[PDB]
DNA sequence: AATTGAGCCGAGCTTAAGACCTCCTTTACCTTTTCA
DNA sequence: TGAAAAGGTAAAGGAGGTCTTAAGCTCGGCTCAATT
């Protein structure tokens, strides 16, 4: 019961991220697959090739490192 | 107490500060009295002179 | 999942040139090298897409169409025909066939994957414009003709101002598109990195030409038109 | 209902002879000679199909297929692209726009005409430009005949009001409870200021104003002549 | 080999005060209408 | 013809947003030991 709940979280705080912000992430962790893909494969299936994604993950995680639109999650740890 | 059942035209206010305080659904002192000087400055079109005013209108009626 | 495509063609050469071009660009692709068995293996695995050739032996492309269409089951799989146009009557038959697309043969590799990514958007930034070209890798800004560094912020603020160039972006969308903030948060920060940007990029930073200020709407990146380039 | 084409190209003989060819086959066109205008009637009119120049004046072809598909409103509207192919950066741009398809100058009408029904096979509310005006919400401007001018909040907001109105008297009372959400009886001579500065931006001569009417007792008409008349007004 | 974290720095970033330019409001006085 | 009665224009003043600097911080990069 504290993973249906969990995702739910996880999910509202990347519905904040852009589009494509949210996509990359889900891809990078495999949260859908369960199976993490490396840049190379999403940088064949996406619009721009590689060295593209690290700079989306990384504007994205700096967005959800902020305190706000990303607190509950603290406590899971 | 008699003064704070006093209507706001009463107040004699600028048009302007009473033309924004009865847009602000503002009928009373005691509806007057319910707002801070920050919500005051809130009130749109409110600026700090005019809350100026009502301080010292409100003054002018103690 | 990968998109799934079905070609049909009797040129094992161009079937092979085509399959080779989907799978480097990532799509799964099943091979049929005539209509019978196309049309069972389109049955069968329900493709995402159907390319299909024209001059298929004992059935025509026409025919195939036609029968994708009259099965339930495929009758909403987007079909592009292959047609070596040629003879108006083809083009009468084709006017009746139910196909979404034509692409002439010899086609260029990269129309065929623009309309393969268009019919699949259809059944689910700019880098450059002008004198502006971004440069993600390096964060980077060609300005006409030289080189501007930006920072993190800077470079994100103009993408976003480019994402929208000629539209007035408002404090609130900048804030949720580049630092993720609330609506609510304190907006002055903004004010701040815009002032750079015209440092960086205006003639006279005093009199901003491009990254004009609408007051009480936020900010507006105007870029000339490249037919105006050399007039600045 | 008959289906709604908008085509927009700034070459008059091929918008007309695509605007006949669609007629006689009995669709309901719509004719946009630049990519403000044509991006105004599709926002307007949310029309069945686009058919998109790229050479559009003022604004590239991409810029308005991209804003097209920017509007919730139009972003699921089919944009069918006519280029003149000639570059490989220009297809490399268009390679990025959302558009749905192209067609080469020159064309076939039978070709044109597949495309129109297949997008058409495929696919199954304010005025913001009227006459000499086109709106500008996103710049709060007015293209007004072929002159930018720049407006504030309340002038654009009073502006547009109008122009929902077009022909018709508008009351003070309405104009404040649409425009600025005030209570009819709240002081309307502020509105008569801020008409006057609209006529400064407008009228030629703002003291015999033409187009912004007084109806005395009743208010404010904005009365635009008709397009077919727009030759005889520029030169004032 | 590949990471890795650590010190030592100045580049990126934020805070607060003050000034300062558009936008708006309301007045004082008019001009300009429709009507008895 | 005289007279309401509405409709304009030019100010004065304020309100609000948008720019400028002195104070301070902290953040990433660069080197460089130190290692799994």
């Amino acid at each position: 019961v504290a993973k249906n709940l969990l995702r739910e979280d996880l999910e509202g705080v990347l519905s904040t991220l852009s589009p494509r912000e949210r996509d990359v992430l889900r891809l990078r962790y495999g949260l859908d697959d369960g199976r993490m893909k490396t840049l190379e494969e999403i940088g064949q299936l996406f619009n721009v090739t590689r060295e593209r994604i690290r700079q989306i993950e990384a504007k994205a995680l700096r967005k959800l490192r902020h305190p706000n639109r990303n607190s509950i999650l603290k406590e899971y740890i | 107490t008699p003064e704070s059942q006093t209507p706001i035209e009463d107040l004699q206010l600028s048009v302007r500060a009473y033309n924004c305080l009865k847009r602000a659904q503002v009928n009373s002192v005691a509806d007057l009295l319910s707002y801070t000087y920050e919500d005051l400055l809130e009130i749109k079109n409110f600026g700090q002179k005019s809350a100026e005013e009502v301080v010292e209108a409100l003054e002018r009626i103690g | 999942m990968k998109p799934r495509i079905l070609v049909i063609d009797d040129d094992s050469a161009i079937l092979e040139l085509v399959a080779v071009n989907l799978e480097m660009s990532g799509y799964d692709v099943r091979k049929a090298e005539d209509g019978i068995k196309g049309q069972a293996l389109a049955v069968q695995l329900v493709p995402d897409l159907i390319m299909l050739d024209l001059m298929l032996p004992r059935v025509d492309g026409f025919t195939v169409c036609q029968r994708l269409r009259r099965d339930e089951r495929t009758a909403e799989i987007p079909v592009l025909m292959l047609t070596a146009l040629g003879q108006t009557q083809d083009k009468v038959e084709g006017f009746n066939a139910g196909a979404d697309d034509y692409l002439t043969k010899p086609f260029e590799v990269e129309e065929m994957l623009a309309r393969v990514r268009a019919l699949l958007q259809r059944t689910d930034e700019i880098l450059s414009y002008g004198p502006l070209t971004l440069i993600p890798e390096r964060f980077e800004a060609i300005w006409f003709n030289r080189t501007v560094k930006l920072t993190h912020l800077e470079f994100e603020l103009l993408h976003c101002l480019l994402q929208r160039h000629g539209q007035t972006v408002a404090p609130s969308e900048i804030l949720k598109e580049v630092w993720g903030y609330d609506p609510d948060d304190d907006i002055e920060t903004i004010r701040v990195h815009i002032r750079h940007l015209r440092t960086k990029l205006e003639p006279d930073p005093r009199h901003p030409r491009y990254i004009k200020t609408v007051y009480g709407a936020g900010y507006c990146l105007e870029l000339p038109a490249e037919t105006e380039l050399h007039q600045h």
